[PDB]
C-alpha cells in the first residue's frame, strides 16, 4: 500500500528520465553516445575506461528499475561525459569535438533536469530510496 | 585527461 504508492511515484520518475534520455539520444550531437562504444574498432576502450557508458545503456538500467532518483540517473550522464575526457585526446578538432559534445550532453541532461523536474516529487524520489535502503 | 590512441584516423 506503501509499497504501492511509492511505486506509481517511481513509475512517474521513469517515464521522465525515459523522455529526457530521448531528448539527449534523439539530438544529433549525441549520436556518438547513443550507443556503447564499439570495443572492437576502438581497441584500447576498455584499457583505458573501466565503467563505459552510453545513453541505450542509461535506457535499459531505466527499464530495469535501477534509478530511484534523477541524481541516480545524471551519474550515468556524468559518467558518459567524464569517460569521454578521459579517453578522448585534446589536440586535434576531431577529437575535441567529441569532448565538446561530452560536456554539453552533460550540460544538457543537467539543465532540462534542474527546469523541468519538480523539486517536491524529486524530493519524494529521494525518500523512497532512503526507505528502500533502511527498510 | 586523453588517455586513449582516438576514435578517429587509422589507429584507433
Amino acid at each position: 500500500p506503501l509499497e504501492d504508492q511509492e511505486e506509481n511515484t517511481l513509475r512517474e520518475l521513469r517515464l521522465f528520465l525515459r523522455d529526457v534520455t530521448k531528448r539527449l539520444a534523439t539530438d544529433k550531437r549525441f549520436n556518438i553516445f547513443s550507443k556503447p562504444v564499439d570495443i572492437e574498432e576502438v581497441s584500447d576502450y576498455l584499457e583505458v575506461i573501466k565503467e563505459p557508458m552510453d545513453l541505450s545503456t542509461v535506457i535499459t538500467k531505466i527499464d530495469k528499475h535501477n534509478y530511484l532518483t534523477a541524481k541516480d540517473f545524471l551519474k550515468d550522464i556524468d559518467l558518459i561525459c567524464s569517460n569521454a575526457l578521459e579517453y578522448n585526446p585534446d589536440k586535434d578538432p576531431g577529437d575535441k569535438i567529441i569532448r565538446h559534445r561530452a560536456c554539453t550532453l552533460k550540460d544538457t541532461a543537467h539543465a532540462i533536469i534542474a527546469a523541468e523536474l519538480d523539486p517536491e516529487f524529486n524530493k519524494l524520489c529521494e525518500e523512497i530510496k532512503e526507505a528502500r535502503i533502511k527498510r | 585527461g586523453g588517455k586513449g590512441l582516438g576514435k578517429g584516423g587509422a589507429k584507433r
